[PDB]
């Protein structure tokens, strides 16, 4: 089915580097806008950036457009995140949500991943 | 009014060689220029529609390139098949702009 | 960017009640406010598409509403099973902000 | 002053088949998207190239509203890059794409209970489109009616008890052009 | 295989005014531009302009918007120019030229009509 | 069972408002579309174009969009057609016909009597 | 707009022997499962009523002498017993696009 399944947890240290995984299998990848988004422990959530498979155009939010790279794979069907330069305010947990099969409005999500903790 | 000038009007060239011709641009076309091919009896055809080797079932030696301003074509093998006036044009503003056209011939 | 405020943070009602958690946008978001449910330890779940388009296979219980800048979701019958959080959100503008959240502890 | 039609082609009567798609050139008038922003109706409206924040706030020269009707489950390769038989054969939307696609759901309309044959697709075809073309033959295609020669196309059949991926949902493509030239239709 | 139809050699008198024809067949007409072009002997060519044969508005450029006028026929899908106010330098090989995308180029195009201006 | 009549036949002056009513019963009416057809001194049937019920709309042939116009009020059981600044040759009879659910037609199962229009001062 | 002609535009017909009416279409209205031709009757001061619907299938309530067929172009109409109800114009019509139009009209007479 709609299956999105990420890597496991990460613990990383200060000033460094983690690339976060997110393979998804199960319907028309290239068809689908693979969006990333972050959760802090019981705090709201709030955007990363959104990557297009096939073209590769990404889109970013003001406050991660200088840390958080987003590429995608045509290969797997996987679309990474690359996150430089971290910190400790940056550990949280990542999630990529495409968007409804039926639905098509650009912001909905409703297909999450499971969810990658990073430290 | 993008002035586009194929600085070039003639070229020189024998069968099997890579020969590229060049066109230049005054401002900044942002990847909108096609190139026409003009046989000596008129029958003109479109080889490459958007400038990066995006063609429109020629055949698949005319693949040229480039970015900003100064773009090219440029055949890979040559024969006197390929023997016209390839122009250059400009789609980003009104009215549009044609090229010279370089006349091939054999050396 | 647009940001959301909503009613309370920390909502407490009896089970087999009514809760009725409001939304607040900052700016006009005309139609295009959406609904989740996430409970500890899972992703959450979109469950009011649009401002009353419930998603196919969430209960009937679940109703939202509203018009202009302040909505409300509402529960007709709580759960035990309905005790998450319920994050708001928006689509209007790029910057789709979730709401600050409300986690729903039976008194 | 003007405001122009998006009521000739978005609440029409009928839709055209998908192999023979119609199209409208709208100019000459102020394009006020305020019927279409505020309305839970449509699906899709997913704006390319644009952000649909500012469609109320730009300037064209010309816009290219694109009407017809496909399977609910195809509404999703009508977007530059898919692949399939709506973007192969029927109708293929050009990579470098700015408009706004928007493709609501209408199977009270398109439905009956024995079927729908009227609304066809090209299911057979050579090679795969160009941006924006159509084309109208309804030759036998060959890989008299028998073995290995059979009609490219096929109708499709739509009852209300379908599911949703087999439903009537009416696309509408509207194409807005970025040219250097005078500005014709604004917000 | 789609062409657009083309008339034959023609020679006018200064003082006159021509009509030539581009009677476009295969394809869609009244959904596309029609831009007719000049080629003067020896030169590029010259967009002298466009004509939507859908709905009929017009694309002229500046040099030729007094002597040229484009018209068009949706019945018998057909595009016209007509040259008035004739000169000697009204001489060249006459094109016509359009495609249903056109930041894609100019896909289909026609032979060509030689207008002769002598006595 | 399903019977249609229209209006009496009906003489018109050229340019002139008529409204060629259709009051139809037999069925559920919000099930059927309306269509019309016209058959003009022994002439071949050209189809007018038809109202859709439950829609509240209509769809056109190209050649008549400038004359006709289809008006329904689907309480009393009736469609409408109208015909304005006609030319003297379309003076026929015009079928109150009948197809399928909206947008699903392809065969006329049942016609109307016949309203013969005559053109003249 | 498809256009329909049909030949003989007046046939003469043996009481008995069998007949035939053709329509043929500009295009090929036609896929492989639905042929889109009706076929319709008039007599004089009649409405038409439909004789079969998609050249093959007939209706339910008439003589059930009708029996066509055709595929692609070209469709054929049969009366096979004739007689003096048999007396009226066997139009044509095609489901294809949005613009309907009914053939020119062949009439049959009885010898
Ligand atoms: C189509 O017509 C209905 C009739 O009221 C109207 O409500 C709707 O807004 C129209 N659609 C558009 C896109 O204007």
């Amino acid at each position: 089915e709609i299956q999105l399944q990420q890597s496991g947890p990460e613990l990383v240290a200060p000033g460094a580097s983690v690339k976060v995984s997110c393979k998804a299998s199960g319907y028309a990848f290239t068809s689908y806008n693979m969006y990333w988004v972050r959760q802090s422990h019981g705090k709201s959530l709030e955007w990363i950036g959104y990557i297009v498979p096939y073209n590769g155009g990404t889109t970013y939010n003001q406050e991660f457009k200088g840390k958080a790279t987003l590429t995608v794979d045509k290969s797997s069907n996987t679309a990474y995140i690359h996150l430089n330069s971290l910190t400790s305010e940056d550990s949280a947990v990542y999630y990529c949500a495409k968007e409804g099969t039926y639905y098509g409005y650009d912001g909905v999500l409703a297909d999450w991943g499971q969810g990658t903790l990073v430290t | 009014d993008i002035q586009m000038t194929q600085t070039t009007s003639s070229l020189s060239a024998s069968l099997g060689d890579r020969v590229t011709i060049s066109c230049r641009a005054s401002q900044d076309i942002s990847n909108y220029l096609n190139w026409y091919q003009q046989k000596p009896d008129g029958t003109v055809k479109l080889l490459i529609y958007y400038t990066s080797r995006l063609h429109s079932g020629v055949p698949s030696r005319f693949s040229g390139s480039g970015s900003g301003t100064d773009y090219s074509l440029t055949i890979s093998n040559l024969e006197q098949e390929d023997i016209a006036t390839y122009f250059c044009q400009q789609g980003t503003t009104l009215p549009y702009t044609f090229g010279g056209g370089t006349k091939l011939e054999i050396k | 960017d647009i940001q959301m405020t909503q009613s309370s943070s920390y909502l407490s009602v009896s089970l087999g009640g009514r809760v009725t958690i409001t939304c607040k946008a900052s700016d006009h978001i005309n139609n295009w406010l959406a609904w989740y449910q996430q409970k500890p330890g899972n992703a959450p779940r979109l469950l009011i598409s649009g401002v009353t388009n419930l998603e196919t296979g969430v209960p009937s219980r679940f109703s939202g509403s509203g018009s202009g800048k302040n909505f409300t979701l509402s529960i007709a019958s709580l759960q035990t099973e309905d005790v998450a959080t319920y994050y708001c959100q928006q689509y209007w503008s790029f910057p789709w902000t979730f709401g600050g959240g409300t986690k729903l502890e039976i008194r | 002053t003007n405001l122009c039609p998006f009521g000739e082609v978005f609440n029409a009567t009928r839709f055209a088949s998908v192999y023979a798609w119609n199209r409208k050139r709208i100019s000459n008038c102020v394009a006020d998207y305020s019927v279409l922003y505020n309305s839970a109706s449509f699906s899709t409206f997913k704006c390319y190239g644009v952000s649909p924040t500012k469609l109320n706030d730009l300037c064209f020269t010309n816009v290219y509203a694109d009407s017809f009707v496909i399977r609910g489950d195809e509404v999703r390769q009508i977007a530059p890059g898919q692949t399939g038989k709506i973007a192969d054969y029927n109708y293929k939307l050009p990579d470098d794409f700015t408009g706004c696609v928007i493709a609501w759901n209408s199977n009270n309309l398109d439905s009956k209970v024995g079927g729908n044959y009227n609304y066809l697709y090209r299911l057979f075809r050579k090679s795969n489109l160009k941006p924006f073309e159509r084309d109208i033959s309804t030759e036998i295609y060959q890989a008299v009616e028998g073995f290995n020669c059979y009609f490219p196309l096929q109708s499709y059949g739509f009852q209300p008890t379908n599911g949703v991926g087999y439903q009537p949902y009416r696309v509408v493509v509207l194409s807005f052009e970025l040219l250097h030239a005078p500005a014709t239709v604004c917000g | 295989q789609v062409q657009l139809q083309q008339s034959g050699a023609e020679l006018a008198r200064p003082g006159a005014s021509v009509k030539l024809s581009c009677k476009a067949s295969g394809y869609t007409f009244t959904f596309y531009w029609m831009q007719w072009l000049k080629q003067r002997p020896g030169q590029g060519l010259e967009w002298i302009g466009a004509i939507y044969p859908g709905d009929g508005d017009t694309r002229y450029t500046q040099r030729f918007k007094d002597k040229a006028t484009l018209t068009a026929d949706k019945s018998s899908s057909t595009a016209y120019i007509q040259l008035s106010s004739l000169a000697s330098e009204d001489s060249a090989v006459y094109y016509c030229a359009g495609g249903e995308y056109d930041n894609y180029g100019f896909d289909y195009w026609g032979q060509g009509t030689t207008l002769t201006v002598s006595s | 069972e399903v019977q249609l009549q229209q209006s009496g036949p009906e003489l018109v002056k050229p340019g002139a408002s008529v409204k060629i009513s259709c009051k139809t019963s037999g069925y559920t009416f919000t099930e059927y579309t309306l269509h019309w057809v016209k058959q003009s001194h022994g002439k071949s049937l050209e189809w007018i174009g038809g109202f859709d019920p439950n829609f509240g709309g209509a769809t056109y042939n190209l050649k008549f969009e400038d004359k006709a116009t289809l008006t329904v009020d689907k309480s009393s059981n009736t469609a409408y057609m109208e015909l304005r600044s006609l030319t003297s040759e379309d003076s026929a009879v015009f079928y109150c016909a009948r197809g399928d659910y909206g947008t699903s037609y392809a065969y006329f199962d049942f016609w109307g009597q016949g309203t013969t229009l005559t053109v003249s001062s | 707009d498809i256009v329909l002609t049909q030949s003989p535009a007046s046939l003469a017909v043996s009481l008995g022997q069998r007949a035939a009416i053709s329509c043929r279409a500009s295009q090929s209205v036609s896929t492989s499962s639905h042929n889109y031709v009706h076929w319709y009757q008039q007599r004089p001061g009649q409405p038409p009523k439909l004789l079969i619907k998609y050249a093959s299938n007939l209706e339910c309530g008439v003589p059930a002498r009708f029996s066509g067929s055709g595929s692609g172009t070209d469709f054929t109409l049969n009366i096979h017993p004739v007689e003096e109800e048999d007396s009226a114009a066997y139009y044509c019509q095609h489901s294809w696009e949005i613009p309907y139009t009914f053939g020119g009209g062949t009439k049959l007479e009885i010898k």
